[PDB]
């Protein structure tokens, strides 16, 4: 009680188009550990989403790797959705490769 | 390994 | 603590293929609870663990044999379909609480005795044996010797008292009894203890001396069909008295 | 250099749902390496570390047991810990729990730990000395006073020198090229005009999790507007971050970006 | 693992007594655990241990290195000493071996060895033969006969006299039996002192 989730999205790897890779969405610095997280294709919530195991910080507050393989795209846009109960809404944030 | 009792039971808390 | 852990009963004889319940409480604050079997010169051997309600461990426990954890945290620990091997000393034990968290408290324990029938169960004969005169006579000491005699089974609490109270100091009482018929199984059992007081002690006619055997044996509700009283749970005295002589 | 083993226990109390949820996860370093969780399938300690597979079944067994032990315990702590502040049998709580040892090269002991959060707080940790307790609480002084009669303190303290050196031991044995690993990051440097144009100094694929990444100014540290993200997993057991400085396009050969590492023989200097 | 340890010790009060205890294959997780027991009552902790000697209040526990090896050291037994005692090597479950019995012996330095008859009640059928203040290395033998019924040695203290004393009793329902030739199966002294 009670921690705001704190969001990066990026890839394993450089981001290559036509080679595959992972896509990363790291939560952490929350309090409780309840909390839902999508990899979002296009809008949509991807379905083989897998996640770490929960652990915490020194601070006690909670992280987690949400990944998914997936192959990059010129075109195709890839997003993380976070809700957690420190939110008035979820949270959405776009991958942007040079981050 | 993790923490066992060494031949009791746990603290309680 | 304050209080320890409790078991009851203290004592039980049951015929084979029944069912017995143990009852026992953990010492103060303890959570969790153990049973154990102690068969004859052997160690305990661990029955099983529960937390809270919760079973948490399993020795290598017959499923006949079954326990259970209260919300008070007494627990039960009942053997069903009893049959000769199951006779044993039933420790329970606790921890989790007050006690350590590397240590078990132990209980008293509960005896029990299965019998293929409660016929060869049998009272002891308690009887005593006034000093020696010559012993009088060389060491200014006297020996007062008790006999508890022709019991089934080994179960009994041998005491001596002295003009009404409990008496220690003086006392040695076998450590085990003897077989009255050795490979005859199902054997009566005999055991022997001594009271050494000073002779002027045992002169004084005015001292009173009881030998007491407290003998666990059958309960009223045990069918009790042959031609001898029925051999239930009592006390059986035998006394002396002081002689000048 | 130095090594240490840590558990993590996370409990979460739920409002009518029976038992609460207890996960555990173990790390030596910066490596997790096992893991446990009530409420999977059948509750296992399970690895997550090639260098600890090799343990044989009695281990994963015995260390399971362990792990629902303590979950019984930690629900009747979430009991007690409810109690203690009035809280209402109704809501939802955490209990966490931290501890294990860090030994030197020796491989002997150098400190220990041992500590619990209720609810994201600083409940009760045991000292340095490893033999009392600092409650940081009104309850965790009822805690305190209750293991102080127990004892408890003497046989954390007698796993902190005992088991927890001698599996961390072999641990750093079993898997000595992968924790006695230092992997020196890959670096480089990218920029955006918006355009005040950005400049970005990243750092990847670097283990362990430790690192400094500096934008300097002729030599005096721009922190002030460097914006500095936290260090991230990369989902291989590496580990990446960047550091970030919005300027003008104007005398652009001046920004360095500096980079400090155990895997790295030198500090790396980096310019675009 | 398990434990090996001795199946019995003697000792005399005023002794050190030391109890070793082999356990080769001891775990990481497992440790040096010794409980103690009188007859048909509930186990007692005595002590635990790791790695390194541990001393409190009741006894010694020496550790070896190799862990493979440990000694229970009673600092200076009495005679309630005499009990079973047991080795461990502990995680979780308690798993009781046989243990060491131990038995603590008083020294009987004024030994004063004789036979006596007892009679009643009444009488007298038995009759008890009472063969007592012997020194505690004398053995007691059960008898040739099985009609007959001999004790074992029997230590009582008489503590308002600082007097301890080594007893045996032996009786027959037989015609045959007396007392004069009631413990000639047990080495018996030839001080012994034959009243009548």
């Amino acid at each position: 009680i009670q921690r705001t989730p704190k969001i990066q999205v990026y890839s394993r790897h450089p981001a290559e188009n036509g080679k595959s890779n992972f896509l990363n969405c790291y939560v952490s610095g929350f309090h409780p550990s309840d909390i839902e997280v999508d990899l979002l294709k296009n809008g949509e919530r991807i379905e083989k989403v897998e996640h770490s195991d929960l652990s915490f910080s020194k601070d006690w507050s909670f992280y987690l790797l949400y990944y998914t393989e997936f192959t990059p795209t010129e075109k195709d846009e890839y997003a993380c959705r976070v809700n957690h109960v420190t939110l008035s809404q979820p949270k959405i944030v776009k991958w942007d490769r040079d981050m | 390994a993790p923490r066992g009792p060494h031949g009791g039971a746990a603290s309680g808390l | 603590m304050d209080s320890g852990v409790t078991q009851t009963p203290k004592h039980l004889i049951t015929a084979t293929g029944q069912r017995v319940t143990l009852r026992c409480s953990p010492r103060s604050g303890d959570l969790s609870v153990y049973w154990y079997q102690q068969s004859l010169d052997q160690g305990l051997q661990f029955l099983i663990q529960y937390y809270n309600g919760e079973e948490r461990a399993k020795g290598n426990i017959l499923e006949r044999f079954s326990a259970q954890q209260f919300p008070d945290l007494h627990s039960e620990l009942n053997l069903s379909s009893l049959e000769l091997g199951d006779s044993a000393l039933y420790f329970c034990a606790s921890s989790g609480g007050h006690t350590g968290s590397n240590e078990q408290f132990f209980g008293p324990g509960t005896r029990l005795t299965v019998l293929e029938d409660l016929k060869n169960v049998f009272p002891p004969e308690v009887a005593v044996f006034e000093p020696s005169e010559a012993e009088i006579s060389h060491t200014q000491k006297a020996t007062l010797v008790c006999l508890a005699t022709g019991f089934y089974p080994d179960h009994v609490e041998l005491s001596w008292w002295v003009n009404g109270k409990e008496v220690h100091s003086g006392v040695c009482t076998d450590p085990q009894p003897l077989k009255e018929q050795p490979a005859l199984n199902d054997s009566r059992y005999a055991l022997s203890s001594r009271l050494r007081v000073s002779a002027t002690f045992w002169q004084n006619p005015r001292n009173h001396f009881r030998c007491q055997v407290q003998f666990y044996g059958l309960s009223e509700n045990d069918e009790w069909t042959q031609d001898r009283a029925k051999p239930v749970t009592q006390i059986v005295s035998a006394e002396a008295w002081g002689r000048a002589d | 250099g130095s090594h240490s083993m840590r558990y993590f226990y996370t409990s979460v109390s739920r409002p009518g749902r029976g038992e609460p949820r207890f996960i555990s996860v173990g790390y030596v370093d910066d490596t997790q390496f096992v893991r446990f969780d009530s409420d999977a399938a059948s509750p296992r300690e399970e690895p997550r570390a090639p260098w600890i597979e090799q343990e044989g079944p009695e281990y994963w067994d015995r260390n399971t047991q362990i792990y629902k032990a303590q979950a019984q315990t930690d629900r009747e702590s979430l009991r007690n810990l409810r109690g203690y502040y009035n809280q209402s049998e109704a809501g939802s709580h955490t209990l966490q729990s931290m501890y294990g040892c860090d030994v030197g090269p020796d491989g002997r002991l150098l400190r220990g730990h041992d500590q619990y959060a209720y609810d994201g707080k600083d409940y009760i940790a045991l000292n340095e000395d490893l033999r009392s307790w600092t409650a940081a609480d009104t309850a965790a002084q009822i805690t305190q006073r209750k293991w102080e009669a127990a004892r408890e303190a003497e046989q954390r303290r007698a796993y902190l020198e005992g088991e927890c050196v001698e599996w961390l031991r072999r641990y750093l044995e079993n898997g000595k090229d992968k924790l006695e690993r230092a992997d020196p990051p890959k670096t480089h440097v990218t920029h955006h005009p918006i355009s005040e144009a950005t400049l970005r100094c990243w750092a990847l694929g670097f283990y362990p999790a430790e690192i400094t990444l500096t934008w300097q100014r002729d030599g005096e540290d721009q922190t002030q507007d460097t914006e500095l993200v936290e260090t991230r997993p990369a989902g291989d057991r590496t580990f990446q971050k960047w550091a970030a400085v919005v300027v003008p396009s104007g005398e652009e050969q001046r920004y360095t970006c500096h980079v400090q590492h155990e895997g790295l023989p030198k500090p790396l200097t980096l310019r675009w | 693992a398990k434990t090996t340890q001795p199946i019995s010790m003697d000792s005399y009060e005023g002794q050190e007594v030391n109890i070793t205890c082999s356990h080769n294959n001891i775990a990481t997780n497992d440790y040096i655990t010794w409980y103690q027991q009188f007859p048909s009552q509930g186990p007692r902790f005595i002590i635990q241990g790791y790695k390194t000697k541990v001393t409190n209040e009741v006894a010694s526990l020496f550790i070896p290195a190799d862990r493979k090896s440990s000694t229970l050291s009673l600092p200076r037994v009495s005679l309630s000493d005499t009990a079973v005692y047991y080795c461990l090597v502990v995680d979780q479950k308690l798993v009781f071996g046989t243990g060491t019995r131990l038995l603590v012996s008083p020294n009987i330095q004024n030994p004063d060895p004789a036979v006596y008859q007892l009679r009643d009640s009444k009488s007298s059928d038995k009759s008890v033969c009472l063969f007592t203040d012997f020194d505690s290395q004398t053995n007691v033998s059960q008898s040739k006969d099985s009609d007959v019924y001999i004790t074992d040695k029997c230590v009582l203290d008489m503590r308002s006299m600082d007097f301890k004393s080594n007893s045996a009793v032996a009786w027959s329902n037989k015609s045959d039996f007396a007392c004069a030739n009631a413990f000639n199966n047990s080495i018996i002294p030839e001080d012994t002192f034959f009243p009548s």
